[PDB]
């Protein structure tokens, strides 16, 4: 098992390619082990990704306009959040151009795509509740006027702060 | 001393620009950026930095119609190679649905050859990185 590993969750082909490829090897570039979601949700086993992220040391969960398509994705967060509540796991959420009352109150096209795929389902509740507390820990927000380049060094630099803290 | 000017319009200035001159600057190369959406009015203090510029780096909105952008916007930008007959010039066409054959046509009318794009096949970092070798080697020569 790898034991500085930082787990990168999110969901997003365009976002893979553009801001996360950024940060991607800019984490590389500060010899940084990380885990990149299932991005695609192209089924990678959801055991293994949740068992990923409970090896992970510190998660960045980064809420863009499409995390809340995926079931896969949401019952992340939730593994996420349960995680954070035994204190085996940093979480620092990132909100890549949207506002962090939009995730927490499912506003928008944010909740309007959560609604939709969490229709009917029992774990809905739970799901709520973990969109309404995660972006209480501190975080990095990243809006239109935001300089990517610096937010990049910034989550970077938090990164690196959480693992000597370690 | 010797420096790098990006050009390009707003909506990736804080995006892909960023990286880009962020990269140049891990790799010690000084380089400013400027924005093209400015009239020619506030670009005047602009043209002094890109005519001194070594390399001259055109970040091009690809998604977008070059009849209804060049001439408006980047004419400007490459009528200071004149002035600086050693300054080089590089093109990116950077967007996510490429008008691609509209812009090649368009910078070959313009004499452009230097040419990088957006694939679907690459990151941007990769293209960033392809972009950062290219002007290296133009940078010395």
């Amino acid at each position: 098992p790898p034991q500085h590993q930082v787990f990168i969750n999110f969901r997003g082909a365009d976002l893979r390619r553009r801001f996360v490829s950024h940060l991607v090897t800019a984490l590389k570039l500060n010899n940084i082990n990380v885990f990149i979601d299932d991005y695609e949700d192209r089924g990678q086993p959801l055991d293994v990704l949740l068992k990923r992220i409970e090896e992970s040391k510190i998660v960045l969960a980064i809420f863009s306009g499409n995390y809340t398509e995926s079931v896969w994705c949401v019952r992340e967060l939730e593994k996420i959040k349960d995680c954070t509540d035994e204190g085996t796991l940093v979480a620092i959420p990132i909100f890549y151009k949207l506002e962090p009352s939009t995730v927490r109150d499912l506003k928008g096209k944010f909740g309007d795509r959560f609604r939709s795929m969490a229709k009917g389902d029992e774990r809905k509740k739970k799901w709520k509740e973990a969109f309404n507390l995660i972006p209480n820990i501190m975080g990095i927000i990243i809006d239109k006027k935001s300089v990517e380049s610096e937010k990049v060094n910034e989550i970077v630099k938090a990164v690196k702060t959480a693992l000597t803290g370690i | 001393e010797e420096f790098v000017c990006i050009s390009c319009v707003e909506e990736v200035r804080y995006s892909f620009v960023s990286h880009l001159s962020e990269a140049l600057r891990r790799k010690g190369i000084n380089n400013v950026v400027v924005d093209v959406d400015i009239d020619d009015l506030l670009f005047k203090e602009s043209q002094a930095k890109i005519e001194k510029a070594g390399v001259s780096v055109m970040v091009l909105p690809g998604n977008c119609d070059p009849s209804e952008v060049w001439l408006d916007k980047f004419a400007k930008v490459l009528e200071c190679q004149r002035n600086n007959k050693d300054q080089a010039v590089v093109s990116v066409l950077y967007g996510d649905s490429l008008l691609r054959d509209q812009w090649l046509s368009e910078l070959d009318f313009r004499g452009l050859s230097r040419i990088h794009q957006s694939r679907k096949e690459c990151s941007d970092s990769i293209l960033v990185e392809e972009i950062v070798r290219d002007v290296y080697e133009t940078h010395f020569y």
